[PDB]
């Protein structure tokens, strides 16, 4: 019970199978396990490289709202966030996906326009002619 | 790093944990992408605009205007709009499916009307404590969409008798009734709607005129899970018997405020009782003599409700304490005949009860207050 | 003492705010807490103790009457009542009562 | 983008031919469908589609018109080989059918479905074809050795049976709710049930005229216990009922007159072995002692 799965990039990461079970790779081993397997040959992720797949296996072995632990793991760049989105996307992990949508809709909310603009580099693409309408739209608060 | 190049999907996953005064008010001016994310189906099919008073009047022809699968309409608590506001709303409502407004004086049977005849497709009818709701508006509701599946009519004092016959013969696929205390109901219209569907599992009948003579012929019946006969006119004992001797799937059974009914079927009740969960026994007439039997002859309990009882035995509550393994709900109140030794030893003997007296729950009320 | 918890539990109760189980008359709403009603009148444990929701909704019967009601909480809280001559009949039972009331 | 989609159809074409390649080769073909949504898939779907119809179209035009016990092979092994492909590409396709299609159904809209109910309502059009006549005809016919046969391969009948369940309509209406034997009573049981009819009217007519009426009452009991375990080894759980009414009206409730006077005769010289065998027989049916509770 060893995945040997390769990162984009290339590096090898031997894992026991049920630290790296998920809907993508979980699936794969139900519709492929009735042959002989292919001598444990590397399952390469073409869209993770070796940083993120180091973070992928680390959520998932400690799990074999935003508790203490995923709040103190998620306390990385922005730039290593977004991809830790991405590549639970990708394998389908269930509730990485969960616990990391609520970190960046919490720093969206309660914030007013302008510091969420500031936040993630957002360009103002907004004109002020529509900016009344848009307002008076959403007037029930 | 940019949060635009995520796909659209994980936005909106990331959209739907914001508010809807937060996801209108905050988000919808960021830029034009964000929104266009934040107005969609997704959004818009799950209202739930209760208690927003008097600021949708006449709004509420936006809400529904491009919108095509609103299945979650809640006005629960409104006071602005009219029968007009809504029926413009009901002209449409494609597969509407758990329509709720308590509390809505202002509206009328005309709503009903307008909500019954133009969507054959309903879930849950939950409407409260509405008055001039009169009985021909839910003739046509029962005639017209013979699909609803569960109904709640309180306090609504004109469902005498035409309305219960009315949705019972059309309609069979109800699964939860709950009554209030609504006067006229007469006996002669639940006896035949016993037989069509015995699937039902939730029944609450509190301070309703329902004779026994519908309860005696509820042993044809085998798939009854949970009763609320609060206040009820002298329900059969042995029916209860039978239903409990032969139902085994029997969930709650509340029987509160029944003066007629005496210590017996507290008494049986711990013979053969194994899967009940809760009882609800509040001033209760118990003459202190059933707690051994409880204690001694039940091995799976896990809650107790003591309610205004003027007689205790502290000695067998104590011994009760520590024969059971995990029944820690002693939510004692107003309890005259009580020592000074359980509310000072148990709190710290036992770190995992909560207690319900009042010289506790005033600090840990305001704590808990002020932490969250 | 738990007066003391009484009366913050009461000005508490007059901001319309920590307010768990709502009154409603005619379409007066009346808020207040969850432990004390259960406390004092009979009627309304009967309706509490059976659900642990968040928000609660209690009406009362044309039965009992507004204008002996306001004064039925403030004696529940701070045990003092004011009161004149002509309002007292539906009043008149010295344990309270006036609501079902068979104890 | 046919950048992706010519080495995805030469992935898929080799899902469907059973090589067996590694895990390398269905995780890249995942990526390509992946890499493609998020870069809508509607075109994707339209692709699939079109390449399952296509599929058996070319598929069916080999072994049709061999009609005897050849097409039971054919679909037996045909249908396996295609469900077993169907899931794997279904695994592939998952994330078509988790963001597009959940999305776009949402309403039940129809039309649109997950990409094993496409696979499966396209194989039923394989099935409204005449491969779902001559392999009835024939499971009818390898059935209609009730008189004699021992290497009947029951596997090439029970396979069938469970073809014709899985495709119940799986056209997404709300939820499967429970059992959807539909196509299964419609293609299969009436025409066994109609024919069962008529072979044991014809048998019990022969037997009757040829033996007396003292042992056809051992072939009736005998008769009605193996279709009472045909059922089982052909097994679909709810024919029994019907197949044993058919049984006892056709065996017993038509030869009752004879009976009576059977019963009158074994009443004067006392067999009382034969006496049990007929009230077993005659409280099989509904109301049928009447006349020899009067007799005796």
């Amino acid at each position: 019970p060893s995945i040997k799965l390769q990162s984009s990039d290339g590096e090898i990461f031997e894992v026991d199978v049920e630290i790296a079970k998920q809907s993508t790779i979980k699936t794969m081993l139900e519709d492929l396990g009735m042959d002989d397997e292919g001598d444990d040959d590397p399952v390469p992720l073409p869209n993770v490289n070796a940083a993120i797949l180091k973070k992928v296996i680390q959520w998932c072995t400690h799990h074999k709202d935003i508790p203490v632990w995923d709040q103190e793991f998620l306390k990385v760049d922005q730039g290593t966030l977004f991809e830790l989105i991405l590549a639970a996307n990708y394998l389908d992990i269930k509730g990485l996906l969960d616990v990391t949508c609520k970190t960046v809709a919490n720093m969206i909310k309660g914030k007013t326009p302008e510091e969420i603009r500031k936040t993630f580099n957002i360009k103002n693409d907004f004109t002020e002619e529509e900016e009344a309408q848009v307002r008076k739209e959403n007037q029930w608060c | 790093p940019d949060i635009n190049q995520l796909p659209p999907s994980i936005l909106l996953k990331i959209f739907s944990n914001l508010s809807l005064d937060e996801r209108c008010l905050s988000a919808s001016l960021v830029c034009k992408y964000w929104r266009d994310l934040c107005l969609d189906f997704q959004f818009w099919k799950q209202l739930d605009l209760s208690s927003r008073q008097q600021v949708t009047d006449e709004l509420l022809e936006k809400i529904a205007s491009r919108s095509q699968n609103i299945i979650e309409i809640n006005i629960s608590d409104c006071r602005s709009m009219s029968d007009n506001g809504v029926c413009v709303l009901a002209f449409k409502c494609p597969g509407l499916l758990r329509y709720t407004a308590y509390r809505c004086k202002q509206l009328s049977d005309t709503s009903i009307i307008a909500v019954a005849s133009h969507c054959p497709l309903l879930q849950k009818v939950h409407v409260g404590n509405q008055d001039k709701l009169t009985d021909e508006g839910l003739k046509q509701l029962g005639s017209k969409c013979r699909e609803l599946k569960d109904i709640h009519f309180g306090q609504c004092y004109k469902i005498s008798d035409e309305g219960m016959i009315v949705i019972a013969k059309g309609c069979l696929k109800l699964q939860r009734i709950y009554m209030q205390e609504n006067k006229l109901v007469t006996d002669q219209s639940v006896k035949a709607f016993a037989e069509h569907c015995p699937e039902l599992q939730y029944v609450g009948f509190m301070g309703c005129s329902v004779t026994s003579k519908g309860v005696i012929h509820l042993t044809k019946l085998r798939n009854l899970s949970s009763l609320d006969l609060r206040h009820i006119t002298e329900l059969d004992n042995e029916t209860v018997m039978e239903i409990v001797k032969r139902c085994k799937n029997l969930s709650s059974l509340n029987l509160c405020l029944n003066w007629i009914i005496n210590d017996r079927c507290v008494e049986v009740i711990a013979k053969e009782g194994q899967n009940l969960k809760e009882l609800y026994l509040v001033s209760c007439k118990i003459t202190d003599y059933a707690l051994i039997a409880i204690g001694r002859y039940s091995m799976t309990i896990e809650t107790v409700d003591v309610g205004w009882c003027k007689e205790i035995t502290d000695q067998g509550a104590t011994l009760i304490a520590q024969s059971s393994k995990s029944l820690r709900y002693l939510g004692l109140m107003r309890c005259d005949k009580v020592n000074e030794v359980t509310v000072e030893q148990l709190v710290q003997q036992y770190p995992h009860i909560t207690f319900s007296t009042v010289l506790q729950d005033c600090k840990r009320t305001l704590e808990r207050a002020y932490q969250m | 003492h738990s007066t003391n918890v009484l009366l913050s539990l009461n000005d508490q109760r007059k901001k319309d705010v920590l307010c768990d189980v709502t009154i409603f008359v005619e379409g007066q709403r009346f808020r207040a807490h969850r432990s004390v009603l259960a406390a004092c009148s009979s009627y309304f444990h009967s309706r509490i103790v059976g659900q642990a929701d968040g928000e609660l909704n209690i009406t009362l019967p044309e039965e009992v009457t507004v204008k002996g009601f306001e004064p039925l909480i403030q004696f529940a809280y701070t045990a003092k009542l004011i009161l004149s001559k002509e309002n007292v009949d539906e009043v008149c039972k010295c344990v309270e009562f006036l609501s079902v009331h068979n104890i | 983008l046919d950048q992706i989609w010519d080495d995805l159809r030469a992935g898929i074409q080799q899902v469907y031919t059973r090589q067996s390649m590694a895990k390398s080769r269905y995780m890249e073909l995942y990526t390509h469908v992946y890499n493609y949504c998020t870069s809508v898939g509607l075109e994707l779907y339209k692709r699939l589609k079109e390449f399952l119809k296509n599929y058996l179209t070319n598929l069916l035009k080999d072994g049709e018109d061999l009609m005897d016990e050849s097409v039971l092979k054919f679909y037996t092994q045909q249908w396996e080989d295609y469900r077993f492909s169907s899931k794997v590409l279904n695994g592939i396709c998952a994330y078509l059918n988790r963001h597009w299609v959940r999305r776009e159904c949402d309403e039940g809209r129809k039309g649109i479905y997950e990409i094993y109910s496409l696979a499966l309502v396209t194989w039923r059009d394989c099935l409204f074809r005449p491969l779902n006549k001559q392999v009835t005809n024939a499971v009818l016919k390898l059935i209609e050795k009730e008189r004699n046969g021992e290497t009947i391969n029951t596997r090439l009948i029970s396979g069938v049976v469970q073809s014709y369940v899985e495709l119940g309509l799986n056209e997404d209406d709300a939820f499967a709710k429970g059992p959807t034997l539909t196509v299964y009573k419609e293609s299969f049981e009436s025409q066994f049930l109609a024919d069962t009819e008529r072979f044991y009217t014809r048998e019990s007519t022969e037997f009757l005229q040829q033996n007396p009426v003292t042992e056809y009452m051992k072939k009736a009991e005998a008769r009605l216990l193996e279709e009472q375990r045909r059922v089982q080894v052909y097994l679909h759980e709810s024919t029994q009922d019907e197949l044993a009414r058919k049984c006892e009206q056709v065996l017993i409730e038509k030869h009752l007159e004879i009976f009576h006077t059977e019963f009158q005769n074994l009443l004067d010289a006392d067999k009382n072995e034969d006496l049990g065998r007929m009230y077993n027989l005659v409280s099989r049916i509904q109301d049928g002692l009447g006349e020899l509770k009067k007799l005796l």
